[PDB]
């Protein structure tokens, strides 16, 4: 009976394992995003076309 | 997990449904104005070398 | 997003499995009726006393 009743602080923990990893998620969501618009303005900054406001 | 206060999946809901509108709005706008980048908040590089040209 | 996954986490820590208790609640009712009937039972021993005289 003790050995079933500890079993719900390892469910807490799992559970806050999982809510940490779902913060780490959004904040990697925003990560990637601003990961892509970086590329494009490299990739844009790359072109020698463009005049010296541009870069 | 059977709550009656917190309601997770309806956040869940709620968030993609935000989204989803913020996509929609973002569309009617770019329809409404005719161009994808009205502002210097679509973005700000382009909107400059475009006010200048 | 973040202040949702606070909430959905105060709900993880505080919140009843309501559907357990759906349960524990009849196993209790029951067993408050038994242990009525078993007072009662047990009330009556001295009364055997007196057939004796």
């Amino acid at each position: 009976s003790a050995t079933a009743a500890s079993m719900n602080a390892v469910k807490d923990s799992l559970q806050r394992g999982q809510s940490t990893i779902d913060v780490a998620l959004a904040a990697g969501d925003t990560i990637t995003d601003l990961l892509g618009k970086m590329k494009e303005k490299a990739l844009a900054a790359s072109d020698t076309s463009l005049n010296t406001a541009s870069f | 997990l059977n709550s009656i206060n917190t309601n997770a999946g309806a956040m869940i809901a709620l968030q993609n449904l935000n989204g989803t509108n913020s996509e929609l709005t973002t569309v009617q706008q770019r329809i409404n104005t005719g161009k994808k980048i009205a502002s210097a908040k679509d973005n700000g590089a382009i909107w400059a070398t475009a006010k200048n040209q | 997003k973040l202040q949702d996954s606070l909430d959905a986490g105060v709900g993880n820590l505080v919140d009843a499995d309501l559907a357990k208790e759906s349960a524990k609640l009849q196993s209790l009712q029951t067993k408050q009726q038994l242990g009525v009937q078993a007072l009662s039972i047990a009330n009556q021993s001295s009364s055997s006393i007196l057939s004796l005289f």
